């Protein structure tokens, strides 16, 4: 729903994942021209890694499984862990390092 | 920018022309951790008497000069301009550091 | 903008009236690829000393100027100012291109 509907609408191809609210798939179907009432009913229930690919990259819009990678190779944002970081004891601090 | 220099042409800051008292003591030598500011002689470089000549080396900003040190007289600033332990001496040492 | 000319009148490079020591050198020559400004002789054309204007030529661009100093210093500007390969010298020179 932030991104720009003109630019939007000229996507060739749609690959429309699991969608909560309602406002971002009321975007999708109007910024979509092969629209089948069935498949796009469906948007808010899709189990996790379904994808419903729409455009003119296949022949019919169709509800797929895509291919999960092979392991050892998924994507990870090394972030702090906060309740590994804070299950820690606490050791006496330095900060005249830091100053 | 208030103090008169007691020669004309250079302002030295050891040609300071500040009003001697009777006894011969300045009236109001001024102070540094106090924000009392010291008096100086009015300023004419006239015939009859020794030829006294105002500042030429002052800015235009005695305005926000007053208003900072109106803001340094407030008790409301302390935790600003007099904290309890980082308060700074004349030569520039403190107490304590920031760590 | 800072640097004043050691005559009036004239705002040649070759007259920059900076503050000289003791043993005649100046006391702050100033550095390129670090940034450090020169020090500069304060501006008075009063008797007694030499007369010294400031420079005419000066824009009203030192703020900019300021804040392109201090983003220079930034460590966080690396990628942009002090590439590895594509840091350009004094004399606009590249170690390489952008091939």
């Amino acid at each position: 729903s932030e991104i720009d509907s003109t630019i939007l609408s000229q996507c060739g191809t749609l690959f429309a994942l699991r969608m909560n609210n309602s406002s971002d798939r009321n975007h999708v179907l109007g910024a979509v021209s092969d629209s089948f009432e069935g498949l796009m009913g469906m948007l808010p229930t899709l189990r996790t890694g379904e994808a419903i690919i729409i455009g003119e990259s296949v022949r019919l819009p169709m509800r797929t499984i895509i291919s999960p990678p092979p392991f050892g190779r998924r994507p990870d944002s090394l972030d702090p862990d906060v309740t590994a970081k804070w299950s820690n004891n606490r050791v006496q601090g330095d900060y005249k390092e830091v100053l | 920018e208030i103090s008169t220099h007691y020669v004309q042409g250079s302002h030295s800051e050891e040609n300071e022309a500040l009003l001697l008292g009777e006894d011969g003591n300045p009236v109001q030598k001024g102070d540094s951790l106090k924000v009392v500011p010291p008096i100086y002689m009015p300023h004419t470089q006239a015939q009859g008497a020794t030829k006294i000549y105002l500042s030429n080396r002052g800015k235009n900003i005695r305005k926000p000069l007053e208003g900072l040190a109106s803001l340094l007289k407030d008790p409301r600033y302390e935790f600003l301009f007099n904290a309890d332990d980082w308060s700074v001496n004349l030569d520039g040492k403190t107490n304590k550091d920031l760590d």
